RNA sequence: GAUGCCCUGACGAGUAGGCAGGCGUGGAGGUCAGUGACGAAGCCUAGACCGUAAGGUCGGGUCGAACGGCCUCUAGUGCAG
RNA sequence: UUAGUGGGCCAUUUUUGGUAAGCAGAACUGGCGAUGCGGGAUGAACCGAACGUAGAGUUAAGGUGCCGGAAUACACGCUCAU
RNA sequence: GGUUAUAUGCCGCCCGUCUUGAAACACGGACCAAGGAGUCUAACGUCUAUGCGAGUGUUUGGGUGUAAAACCCAUACGCGU
């Protein structure tokens, strides 16, 4: 007997690999555990972990997000890598030159960085240009804008949305939500 | 592959301790220690033997 | 598909994965939102806070048409001209030849002001237009033209 | 028929799986039952500090 | 004419036959596991049947080999025969149930020219 | 790649020749501290006066007794002191604070104080290094240099004046060291009951000296 | 019946919702029905629209 | 049937010490409050206003807040599994600063002035405190004390 | 065969229950130009082999017209009560 | 995010009702329930000790006349019971 | 050496079930075959895969067809912005 101190025979609980069945995928994976092995540089590990993630954890990063972190002061002339899609924004007007790196353009936003006298690559053309991840900058999209994260955490006080499939006067606005029905949340 | 014990494999004794060889030469193991003629004080004996 | 549900990998196990002691029965609880007040008081209070009583006025016959006002923030706006026009109308920001922008033909009913607009004059074609919509186009050079 | 009525037995050994964690500390707490007085002045000291490193 | 490989050990020799088998006809020595809440066969009471168990897994090594060294491979035509002519040494083929006593002939024809050991070359004789 | 070779054995029989200097130092050190131990007992009987010795430094613990039944409090001790496993051991370092941990673990654990001979053979036969969080066995003096080379500490016998001694890196070697995992003792505990102190005839507590014959036999 | 937090439904079969259900299964038969019927007319009214 | 009033059992806790009832001495009123100080929670029966419950009487905790005749106290009260924060308004003479506190920062002064003082004259210093250590060794002489040998006594009846 | 190969260390009780990897059955798409009246399927067999096991394979007897392996799809898919 | 559960029971110590109970009711811990294994002849809970498949060694608790593996061991006394 | 039957030593209560507690003087079970129990649907929550992305959804319908398939499509409408 052994008086354990932990839970045996716990799994990490992180993903050692994409759950897609995408070959192409598979293949950008082989070549980034290569590089996260045989190199040393911190970027190459990261970008390996963030070719694993589910399509809630890779959100979709704007034109617009790549623009603002290009007007970071000694950015402009960074290869931005998106580990996922990159998304058209007309809410600009101005885009910047630059290289950007991703898994996907939309086509929209495939013409407005070509446009501008840009350049999207895939991240194995990036392997090769930048193999120790030189001159990049990783964005990421955001996470908790999903509508799934504003039901989280749900109860009283908590100031969080009732799941609810109707919205209207008399959809869950009386009793419990306000002074005059008995009480407030 | 196989953890040889030093306290059997004189091999590995001297791998591990350089000076195994030294001591063993000397035979440290089992020095003669020098010759004194100290005695102890009446009250020490005289406290022993008391009732 | 049958296959990969447990009811194949609970085959062998008695209980069927619902227990010995609690067990499986028909509808410990009562249907459907039975017992709101009462025993399920808890779960109704936390999770769905203002589902009992009345708030506000009734309307009887309404009819949604009557409502319809959808709304374009100023952000978008230069999305209503045409992707090949756009490029040219920026470039060259004419008091004399300023496009015309009917929002109603696009499908809009009030022109709201969130965000910035390019400093290049517009006529806006709107029934309805924000205060602040109204100032962001004149401080582009533009005009609000109201419709019906 | 009658049965137990309560008893604590088997809940500190419940707690202490998942542990008791202490509650989690940030450099800046909320200013939430801060006297309202000095919460108002204490916006107006704020803002003259930015108007001034600019 | 095999591979050399350690000795073969079996950790577990005799056959695990459901609890009860001997008992009713109804049940079947195919096992399965008891899961009553008052069995001594789940709960191992000293005396009883033994359950198979990960632990007695053979020694990767030698799992899947005959006692003659070869891995046995199903065949049921010269073609299939062929897919083990380099592999004389790992494999030794077995003639498929189904086949025919005049097909049978050919396959072991074929068999020996090859050097490929047959596991049941008395068959349909 | 001669040079290699050449270089790597050059450098080999440098760190032996060091190895050598220092563990011919620990002996004289040692000798002479158990001999001015003898001399000034002597020296204070002759002049009718009690040499009382310092205080033990380390103590040695063993754990005696099994996982099931053990309460809250010396269980959570016992896994501070990283035994968790019927005949487990490990060194500490007495002070206060480490002191009342004992008395809390009594019942459940043998200690005492170790002699040279008994860590010497600890570390030789049952000495396994935490590296990497693995367990590995401390076969080679490379394994302690590559470990232990930042605090001193180049080799096996290094390792061991540091425990011996409650040197100022005590705590990084000892932490060092995976918990001792023990036999039974080879002729039994001398006893019919361990569970009782070893002042009323068990095996439990504070044996002092006592404890080099217990750990000797299970080591 | 209700527990966790999920939104509150409606679902109205309560009724005997079993005697009166529609499978348009005879969508592809109704499509080629309904173009035979067009040509037919056609034919019939020819050279009308 | 039972009683879980909001001073239940506090008969003994709330009494005044004896000999000590009446007035409050005015230094506790002369005392100064500031945001992040440690103070610990001991009610005074006689003044029933901005009175802590029962639970919080030794408890310890940081001021967040100070108003006219009181202070907002931050505690940690554990509720099942975890430890919520609570925050009390109390009057000061429920409270009291913390010599825990007042004690440590005299170490943090005097630790300063050794690590001062250790670079100027140049050597280096140990600022960890240390448990209590096994002792050295040592000499007793029998001069004037020589042992007196002691016997376990009969028993006898009284 | 990179889902591969390999090195190192630790660990292994379990009802209710959870999840994972597998075995088996009727039928569907694909494939093996698969097996078969020179004997398919089924059944019997203190004969043999493989698998921890679900199970798989082979020989012998009986028999008479169909049936299997693999990659997938699908369910009226596994019994001691 | 979701399962099961929401009849418990026992031992040491603290403890209430009761003449008491293998009774009723609380406190802290350890257990049984969900758990085999060595010991207590036997036994849910006691003692020891918690379990992949094997080999060797050593032990725990309990034992060593015979049943029964192991001294009809050694030592000082006490005890004869119709 | 395997298998099998037997002998010998030691060990081994009857499963399933409800239950704090079953070998129970608790319930079901004489035996065997075959059948025999978490399904489908409407609307949903979390999570995952896939396509496209400020959009998205061809299949009400129309066009076409080797004809319930496959292929093509306007206007709306839904959800989202
Ligand atoms: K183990
Ligand atoms: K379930
Ligand atoms: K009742
Ligand atoms: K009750
Ligand atoms: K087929
Ligand atoms: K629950
Ligand atoms: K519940
Ligand atoms: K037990
Ligand atoms: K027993
Ligand atoms: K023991
Ligand atoms: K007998
Ligand atoms: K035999
Ligand atoms: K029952
Ligand atoms: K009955
Ligand atoms: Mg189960
Ligand atoms: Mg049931
Ligand atoms: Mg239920
Ligand atoms: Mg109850
Ligand atoms: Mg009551
Ligand atoms: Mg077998
Ligand atoms: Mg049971
Ligand atoms: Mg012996
Ligand atoms: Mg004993
Ligand atoms: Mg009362
Ligand atoms: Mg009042
Ligand atoms: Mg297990
Ligand atoms: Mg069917
Ligand atoms: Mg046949
Ligand atoms: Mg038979
Ligand atoms: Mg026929
Ligand atoms: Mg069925
Ligand atoms: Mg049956
Ligand atoms: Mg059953
Ligand atoms: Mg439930
Ligand atoms: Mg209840
Ligand atoms: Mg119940
Ligand atoms: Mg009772
Ligand atoms: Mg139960
Ligand atoms: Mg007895
Ligand atoms: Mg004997
Ligand atoms: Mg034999
Ligand atoms: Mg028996
Ligand atoms: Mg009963
Ligand atoms: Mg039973
Ligand atoms: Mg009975
Ligand atoms: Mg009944
Ligand atoms: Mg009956
Ligand atoms: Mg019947
Ligand atoms: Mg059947």
């Amino acid at each position: 007997g052994i008086d354990h101190t932990s839970k045996q025979h716990k799994r990490s609980g992180h993903r050692t690999a994409p759950k897609s069945d995408n070959v192409y995928l598979k293949l950008l994976v082989k070549l980034y555990t290569f590089l996260a092995r045989r190199t040393d540089a911190p970027f190459n590990k990261v970008v390996l972990k963030a070719l694993f993630l589910s399509k809630i954890n890779r959100p979709p990063v704007s034109v617009s997000r790549i623009a603002r972190a290009l007007k970071q002061e000694g950015a402009a002339n960074k290869t931005v890598v998106v580990v996922g899609t990159v998304t058209d924004d007309a809410r600009i007007f101005e885009f910047p030159k630059t290289t950007v790196a991703a898994l996907r353009f939309t086509a929209g936003a495939r013409a407005k960085i070509v446009k501008a006298g840009g350049e999207c690559i895939t991240l194995d053309q990036l392997a090769v240009r930048a193999p120790k991840g030189q001159n990049t900058l990783i964005l990421r999209g955001p996470r908790n804008s999903r509508e799934a994260v504003r039901h989280f955490g749900m109860g009283p006080h908590k100031g969080k949305a009732p799941r609810i499939l109707s919205t209207g006067r008399k959809f869950e606005r009386a009793r419990g939500r306000r002074r005059s029905k008995g009480f407030k949340v | 592959v196989l953890k040889k014990n030093p306290l059997k494999n004189k091999q590995v004794l001297l791998r591990l301790n350089p000076y195994a060889k030294v001591f063993a030469a000397e035979k440290l193991g089992s020095k003669k220690a020098e010759k004194t003629g100290t005695k102890p004080a009446a009250v020490f004996t005289e406290t022993l033997k008391h009732d | 598909p049958s296959r990969f549900t447990k009811t194949r990998k609970h085959r062998g196990h008695v209980s069927a994965g619902k227990g010995r002691i609690g067990k499986h029965r028909k509808h410990p609880g009562g249907r459907g939102m039975a017992g709101g007040q009462h025993h399920h008081r808890i779960n109704m209070d936390k999770y769905h806070p203002g589902y009992f009583g009345k708030v506000g006025m009734r309307y009887f016959h309404k009819q949604q048409a009557h409502f319809w006002k959808p709304v374009l923030n100023l952000d978008k706006l230069w999305t209503l001209i045409p992707e090949d026009k756009r490029d040219q109308y920026l470039k060259s920001a004419s008091k004399e030849t300023a496009p015309v922008i009917d929002t109603l033909a696009a499908g809009y009913g009030k022109i709201l002001g969130k965000g910035r607009i390019p400093n290049v004059p517009v006529i806006v074609k709107a029934r309805f237009v924000s205060k602040l919509a109204e100032e962001k186009i004149r401080a582009a050079g533009g005009v609000v033209e109201l419709i019906a | 028929a009658k049965s137990k009525n309560h008893t604590a037995h088997n809940q500190t050994r419940k707690a202490h799986r998942n542990g008791i964690k202490k509650p989690k500390t940030y450099k800046y707490p909320s200013l939430k039952g801060v006297d309202p007085k000095f919460r108002r002045n204490h916006k107006h000291a704020l803002h003259g500090t930015a108007k001034a490193l600019a | 004419a095999s591979l050399p490989h350690p000795k073969i050990v079996k950790k577990h020799t005799k056959k695990f036959k459901r609890h009860h088998s001997d008992r009713y006809h109804r049940v079947a020595e195919n096992w399965r596991k008891q899961k009553g809440i008052d069995s001594v066969v789940r709960r191992r009471f000293r005396g009883n049947i033994s359950q198979p168990k990960i632990g007695y897994g053979s020694n990767k090594k030698t799992k899947f080999l005959s006692p003659s060294g070869h891995k046995t491979f199903l065949v049921a035509n010269v073609k299939d025969l062929e897919t083990l002519t380099m592999h004389t040494k790992t494999y030794a083929a077995e003639i498929a149930h189904n086949i025919s006593a005049k097909n049978r002939v050919v396959i072991l024809a074929r068999a020996k020219a090859l050097g490929i050991k047959v596991t049941n070359p008395k068959g349909r004789l | 790649v001669a040079a290699e070779r050449a270089a790597r054995k050059a450098a080999n029989k440098e760190k032996r020749a060091i190895i050598l200097e220092r563990n011919a130092a620990y002996q004289k050190e040692y000798e002479t501290a158990e001999r001015n131990i003898i001399q000034a007992k002597r020296d204070a009987k002759a002049a009718g006066s009690y040499y009382v010795e310092a205080q033990h430094k380390l103590v040695f613990v063993v754990r005696i007794k099994g996982i099931n039944k053990i309460p809250p409090k010396p269980r959570k001790v016992l896994q501070l002191l990283r035994l968790t496993r019927i005949n487990s051991g490990t060194f500490v370092k007495v002070t206060k604070a480490t002191l009342e941990l004992l008395k809390l673990i009594e019942p459940y654990v043998a200690y005492g104080y170790p002699s040279y001979s008994t860590i010497r053979q600890l570390v030789y036969k049952r000495g396994f290094g935490k590296i990497n969080k693995q367990r590995v066995p401390l076969s080679d003096n490379a394994i302690i240099e590559a470990n232990l080379g930042k605090y001193g500490i180049l080799s096996i016998d290094d390792l061991i004046h540091e425990i011996i001694t409650v040197g100022p890196h005590f705590k990084q070697a000892n932490n060092f060291l995976w918990p001792f995992k023990l036999s039974n003792p080879s002729g039994g505990w001398g006893v019919p009951r361990k569970f009782k102190h070893f002042i009323q005839g068990g095996s439990f507590g504070n044996r002092e000296e006592f404890i080099n014959k217990l750990v000797k036999s299970m080591n | 019946a209700i527990s966790k937090n999920l939104p509150i439904l409606k679902n109205h079969f309560r009724k005997h919702w079993q005697e009166r259900v529609k499978v348009h299964f005879d969508q592809a038969g109704k499509k080629v029905s309904r173009r035979n019927a067009r040509a037919t007319r056609a034919a019939k009214i020819a050279p009308r629209p | 049937g039972k009683s879980h009033g909001y001073r239940s059992r506090t008969r003994y806790m709330f009494q005044r010490d004896f000999r000590k009832h009446g007035a409050v001495h005015l230094s506790t009123y002369l005392k100064v409050y500031k945001v992040g100080d440690i103070v610990d929670i001991k009610a005074n029966g006689s003044i029933q206003k901005g009175m802590p419950h029962k639970f919080y009487q030794g408890k310890t905790g940081v001021v967040y807040n100070v108003t006219k005749s009181s202070v907002g106290v931050i505690i940690n009260k554990m509720v099942g599994n975890r430890y919520l924060e609570k925050r009390l308004n109390l009057r000061v003479e429920h409270i009291k600063h913390s010599k825990c506190r007042q004690e440590f920062l005299e170490r943090v002064k005097a630790n300063a002035a050794k690590r001062a003082e250790a670079k100027a004259q140049g050597v280096a210093v140990q600022l960890k405190r240390q448990p209590a250590q096994p002792r050295e060794s040592r000499i007793v002489s029998t001069e004037g004390n020589v042992p007196q040998t002691l016997a376990p006594v009969p028993y006898e009846t009284f």
